């Protein structure tokens, strides 16, 4: 009987929808329900009984779900009359079986529409041709049935087009039929939206009949929400049909609170569709008079006053609409198709700028991408409208550079919006950093399109900063606006001197500003750093007025020895250290970019640095050797080999004396003398002075040599090059050959440098690392800041004014060892291009490098091996001329590539077997692998290079190279296998195809490519490229070697009968 | 216990949502996978600066054969959590399905998307491949029932959205 079963079902569903129900009871009721749905013969009458309006919404939903279930699973077990009865039943449930729009729950409408959708998917076109006419004659009855039809069409389109929850046969049938009736469907949706928006607006403001309005409105929303389910994939013919009536009504609805979000969603999905540019051309109708009128009206409501969640979500949606629209215009105009600058292109800008001046950081940051795409367009950057909107954009960008809007603070009106967009101040901090790095480039483009007004704004911001406003400053509004003004000024000036001519630059204003920054004085480290960046930015103006050269020096050198009001009482702070380092950097940049202007003052500067280094304890080693770098940078202006050589030898005489002493030799060559001289010997454990001065002197020598190899150079102009005695000769190709003045001085220190590198590599041995005391036994480790730097995890800024000094002495030691390593290999990397011939023709230099540079690679860590390859090996080989490839590059690269290959193999073996102490090392393996593969790729292929061929013509380097390349496909790295198969493997094999090939290394090779297929597999890219590679290997190596066919036989689920046919056609001519 | 909120926990089968709620309730990790039959409702009380807040979490079966009244479980839901697996890309493939069925019944409710099992080494779903939460204006969190990584962040975000206080904290 039906009624007893219906009461039972009511009890079951009532129990299941009760959260306080017991689990045993839940499983009993659920089991009874599933069994009922599976094998009951009166499911349809029961479900129709439960879905009647007299029942609770839970029960009605359950019955409608029963109907959906019998359509979904038991439709093929039903007769024709049963199917007709169910169809007419649910159709009349649409007709008169539901409540009103405003009184019915959405889960009942969804539950009812699901049934009709499921029947449509069962048999729409062949067995139900009058379905759309039935939805039409149903919709004409009222707005309830209309909303139901909207539900049905939306869920149908989603199910067949987006999710494809159908057999592909029925899926293609229904999609084709939709494509055929798309004009009628979009006609129904557009007409419904039009007429219902009319019915709503006619009663939008009326107290007599609100339920009527809320009826039509709720349908107008529904239509929109269903339109968004079709616009993304429907042909553009219907989106623009009836003179783009859909897009114009869509833009008008942006000003209706109840409909603005849906219309903005449909506009977003309509303006984001991709494909043929000719198919995206009609989207320019959104720049029409009515469309840009309504869009501009909606954007102008972004006053930024207060945060209303509804309004703000709408503003983000519309912002995305304007962004994607701008990207569309930049895409269509660039193709030079018959598309012209829109007549209302100004209005769009005026709308877009509304989101640029908004307090919300997310809106402006979202705007930045389309701003960048706009400022580099070849047609739009020359448009007077953009050039007229650019000053206001520059002002807004100035308001963007200032770090305001923390979720915790309440300084700027942006803060509240941040509280709505970010969980904490940290997420807002990272977002702000990324958006600032993005803002720099677009801001630069704006400065390119208008340098004069940009210079006015930058300078005026500088003056305002000069005249305005833990006794020092720590990330206060003063420091934040100082940093913003500093960034803006630096970019504006650096770009202005790039776009304007030497006749167009307003010298007087610039030198006025420079004077103002020089006279400005502060005892606060951070503000002084901003000042030094400002004078460093304003320095190009001194070319026109060199008389300011001394004052500039007085501002910089003073800051080199800057200290707080207390000097020896408190430890040195990171802030003041950054002021001294920043000053030294400004001196280096100064002497490097304008050495002809500083050359007259070389006497005073040399003596000043001399007095500054008279006290070995006054300046740090980075500061000393930075000033020395500046000195040699000025000495490059002598343009005379002999004079520069004499100055360099005189300047290096103390460093050469300390470095070439018997004691320094004994300490650099021996391990025990080194570990005792450095401080790792004993645990007063808190005092690092016993050997800290020693480490400072060694670091002084290394830093000095590095700076000399890095900053010394011959004149650029050829006439000035050979006129000073630098040209030794010319290559057979005509390219000149030069000699470096520092060569004879660095070469005499080269041997002790190599000895130090040898000892440093030897230190990582486990029996050599055991020497250090337990507080120092982790001194050769990776710094926690480097760990969190590579691991991606950022840490909040330790305020540089207090708790600044690295209190861990172990951290001091780790900084020392890391700096020494990277600096030594930096010298070995720079030595090539600085002293090309004389550095590459040293006797037994390759044997020496193997003896020192690569002596204990087995124990050298990854975070030390990677900077050796990037910093030393890559410049050594990429700058070496071909005349020494046999002499230098090959003998080093052979064992290097062999070891690198093997090490990556074992380490990836450790990877495949599978808290942060081990998560970091894996990332180290990945990045080191990228660096190695990039080294081989840049070193061999351009296909091959004379170095690639030359290395290939050698036996060891060829083998190690090919083994590395092919077994690299087995790593769990897809981006690398795509580049490796296409650019690396096939040029190798093609280069070694003609000749002898090993009888089974072919099996190892093909099986390695098969390993690449097994590892990646699903990634379409390495699947296609790997399949192509293996196909070339099989078609090129099977007729010569039979061993591969067995490797094909071991493949799972391969048929031998078709394999024999493939080989049969393979043998045929 | 001042107010209750209905939270529906959906996702593909095996994404780790029963293990998630079980870890919240009891602090126990269940290595074995036993699929949910229908739904399992559990209470989760949080103590905030605004007082105690209760979450009735309806832990939904992810598999079709073991789903009960699937969308019927979403009735009168005030917040949702769609969970996928960062080890199985198909889960992230099916996230839009769960989202559509959720939004069709529960219009304009806070929904959190969670990528579970971040603790595993081989991560098939790269973090940059996750754009759907931005596509539907949902909040995303990387979570791990075993590591407890970002344990309360979905519940905290949902609570802040429902109560309407950005400064709400546990
Ligand atoms: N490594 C790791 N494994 C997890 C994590 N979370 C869940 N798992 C495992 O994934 C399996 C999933 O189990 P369930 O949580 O019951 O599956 P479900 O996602 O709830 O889907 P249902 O079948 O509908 O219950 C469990 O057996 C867990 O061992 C996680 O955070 N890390
Ligand atoms: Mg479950």
């Amino acid at each position: 009987q039906v009624n007893a079963l219906c009461e039972q079902l009511v009890k079951a569903v009532t129990v299941m929808m009760d959260p306080n129900s017991t689990q045993r009871y839940r499983l009993e009721a659920l089991k009874f329900c599933e069994e009922f749905k599976e094998k009951c013969p009166i499911c349809v009458p029961c479900g129709l009984r439960l879905a009647e309006k007299t029942q609770v919404a839970i029960v009605r939903h359950f019955g409608l779900q029963i109907l959906e279930h019998v359509v979904k699973f038991r439709w093929n077990g039903m007769s024709r009359l049963e199917k007709v009865y169910l169809k007419n039943s649910v159709m009349e449930l649409i007709a008169n079986g539901t409540l009103n729009i405003l009184e019915e729950e959405n889960h009942i409408k969804d539950a009812l529409s699901r049934i009709v959708v499921e029947m449509i998917k069962r048999e729409w076109p062949q067995h139900w041709p009058d379905m759309l006419i039935e939805l039409d004659t149903l919709s004409k009855q009222g707005e309830t049935q209309t909303e139901l039809v909207m539900f049905i069409l939306l869920r149908l389109a989603e199910d067949v087009v987006t999710f494809q929850t159908l057999p592909p046969q029925r899926r293609r049938d229904i999609q084709q039929t939709l494509t055929q009736n798309m004009e009628r469907i979009f006609s129904f949706l557009l007409n419904t939206l039009q007429e219902n928006v009319n019915k709503y607006q006619q009663v939008k403001t009326d107290t007599s009949q609100e339920s009527k309005a809320q009826a039509n409105c709720r349908v107008g929303v529904a239509a929109l929400n269903t339109l968004a389910g079709y616009i993304d994939w429907v042909s553009m013919s219907h989106i623009t049909a009836e003179n783009c009536k859909l897009l114009e009504i869509l833009c008008l609805l942006l000003n209706e609170q109840e409909l603005q979000l849906g219309a903005a969603e449909c506009l977003l999905i309509a303006v984001s569709r991709k494909g043929k540019l000719e198919d995206r051309k009609p989207l320019m109708v959104l720049f029409g008079d009515v469309a840009m009128h309504y869009i501009l009206s909606a954007a102008q409501t972004a006053d930024g006053g207060g945060l209303v969640e509804k309004h703000y979500v709408f503003l983000k949606r519309l912002c995305q609409v304007l962004c994607a629209l701008g990207n569309q215009l930049c895409a269509l105009l660039g193709a030079d198709s018959d598309v012209e600058t829109p007549s209302n292109f100004g209005k769009y800008l005026e709308s877009f700028l509304a989101f640029t001046t908004h307090p919300s950081q997310f809106l402006r940051s979202s705007t930045q991408m389309t701003w960048g795409a706009l400022f580099r367009h070849e047609i739009l950057s020359r448009d007077p409208l953009l050039l007229a909107i650019i000053p206001k954009y520059l002002r807004a960008s100035m308001t963007n550079l200032v770090k305001m809007g923390f979720p915790s603070k309440t300084d700027s009106p942006s803060c509240e919006y941040s509280r709505f967009d970010f969980d904490s101040d940290e997420d807002f901090n990272a977002f702000f950093n990324s958006s600032r790095a993005q803002q720099g480039e677009v801001m630069r483009l704006a400065c390119r399109l208008d340098p004069k007004t940009s210079f006015q704004m930058a300078g005026e911001w500088l003056k305002y900063q000069l005249s305005t406003f833990s006794l020092c400053s720590v990330f206060s509004p003063s420091f934040v606006q100082w940093e913003a003004m500093t960034l803006f000024l630096e970019s504006v000036i650096t770009q202005m001197f790039r776009t304007l001519n030497r006749e167009e630059i307003p010298v007087n204003d610039g030198i006025e500003l420079l004077q103002m920054v020089l006279n400005f004085d502060t005892k606060d480290p951070l503000i002084l750093s901003c000042v030094l960046t400002n004078v460093s930015a304003l320095f190009p103006f001194v070319t026109y007025r060199p008389e300011f050269l001394p004052q500039v020096f007085s501002k910089l050198f003073s800051s080199v020895t800057f200290e707080t009001v207390e000097e020896s009482k408190a430890p040195r702070t990171r802030a003041v250290r950054n002021v001294r380092r920043h000053a030294c950097s400004s001196i280096i940049k100064m002497c490097r970019d304008y050495p002809q202007l500083v050359l007259p003052n070389f006497d005073m500067l040399y003596n000043h640095v001399k007095q500054l280094l008279s006290n070995e304890l006054l300046l740090t080693q980075m500061e000393k050797c930075a000033l020395m770098e500046a000195l040699v940078l000025i000495s490059n202006q002598f343009k005379n080999y002999e004079r520069q050589k004499v100055f360099l030898e005189e300047l290096m005489a103390p460093v050469a004396s300390i470095w070439l002493s018997q004691d320094m030799h004994r300490v650099l060559s021996d391990v025990d003398a080194f570990i005792a001289y450095v401080g790792t010997d004993q645990k007063d454990p808190g005092l690092e002075d016993p050997c800290g001065l020693n480490r400072a002197r060694m670091s002084f020598c290394v830093y000095s040599i590095l700076g000399v190899v890095k900053r010394t150079c011959w004149p650029t102009d050829l006439e000035e090059a050979k006129a000073g005695g630098f040209v030794v000769g010319y290559t057979s190709s005509g390219n000149p050959i030069f000699r470096n003045p520092c060569t004879e001085q660095i070469l005499k220190l080269l041997d002790n440098l190599l000895a130090l590198i040898r000892t440093h590599n030897t230190l990582y041995a486990p029996e050599m690392l055991a020497k250090m005391a337990e507080p120092f036994t982790k001194a050769l480790d990776m710094l926690d800041a480097e760990k969190s730097a590579i691991l991606g995890l950022p840490q909040p800024l330790l305020e540089l004014n207090d708790s600044p000094v690295f209190k861990t002495v172990l951290e001091r030691m780790q900084r020392f060892f890391s700096t020494l390593y990277e600096n030594c290999f930096h010298i070995l990397g720079k030595a090539g291009p600085s002293m090309q011939q004389d550095f590459y023709t040293v006797e037994d230099l390759a044997t020496q490098l193997l003896s020192s540079a690569f002596v204990n690679l087995n124990n050298i860590p990854d975070y030390r091996l990677r900077p050796m390859l990037r910093v030393f090996v890559k410049p050594l080989v990429l700058f070496c001329p071909p005349e020494h490839y046999e002499a230098l590059v090959s003998p080093i690269l052979g064992p290097l590539f062999t070891y690198l290959h093997m090490r990556l193999s074992q380490k990836w073996q450790v990877i495949n077997q599978r808290e942060s102490q081990e998560m970091l090392e894996e990332q180290l393996v990945r990045m080191l692998t990228r660096e190695v593969m990039d080294l081989i790729t840049v070193c061999c292929v351009s296909e091959l290079t004379d170095l690639g061929k030359c290395l290939m013509k050698h036996e060891d380097v060829c083998t190690a190279l090919l083994i590395t390349a092919f077994n690299s496909l087995a790593w769990k790295d897809t981006l690398s296998c795509q580049r490796t198969t296409s650019q690396l493997c096939w040029p190798l094999l093609k280069q070694v195809l003609s000749g002898t090939l090993l009888a089974d290394a072919v099996t190892w090779l093909f099986t390695s490519v098969l390993k690449g297929l097994q590892m990646h597999g699903q990634h379409d890219g390495c699947m296609a490229s790997l399949v192509h590679l293996a196909f070339q290997i099989y078609e090129a190596l099977r007729p010569r070697y039979l061993e591969i066919r067995a490797v094909m036989e071991q493949i799972p689920e391969i048929q031998k009968d078709s394999l024999d046919q493939f080989d049969c056609k393979l043998l045929n001519p | 216990p001042q107010v209750q909120f209905k939270l529906v926990l959906v996702g593909d089968g095996g994404t780790g949502k029963t293990t998630f709620v079980k870890r919240h309730l009891t602090g126990e990790f269940e290595k074995k996978y036993v699929a949910t039959l229908g739904v399992e409702v559990h209470p989760l009380v949080f103590h905030t600066n605004r007082g105690p807040i209760k979450f009735n979490v309806w832990d939904t079966a992810g598999q079709e054969k073991f789903g009960g009244l699937r969308d019927g479980y979403y009735i009168q839901a005030q917040c949702a959590i769609i969970m996928f697996d960062v080890t199985s890309r198909v889960t992230y493939k099916n996230v839009p399905n769960w989202h559509r069925d959720l939004v069709r019944v529960c219009e304009n409710i806070p929904i959190v998307l969670c990528g579970n099992k971040v603790d595993i080494k081989d991560r098939k779903v790269k973090a940059k491949s996750i754009v759907f939460h931005r596509k539907k204006n949902l909040q995303y969190y990387d979570i791990s029932a075993k590591s407890n990584y970002n344990f309360e962040k979905p519940f905290l975000w949902l609570a802040r959205k429902l109560i309407g206080d950005p400064n709400l904290e546990f």
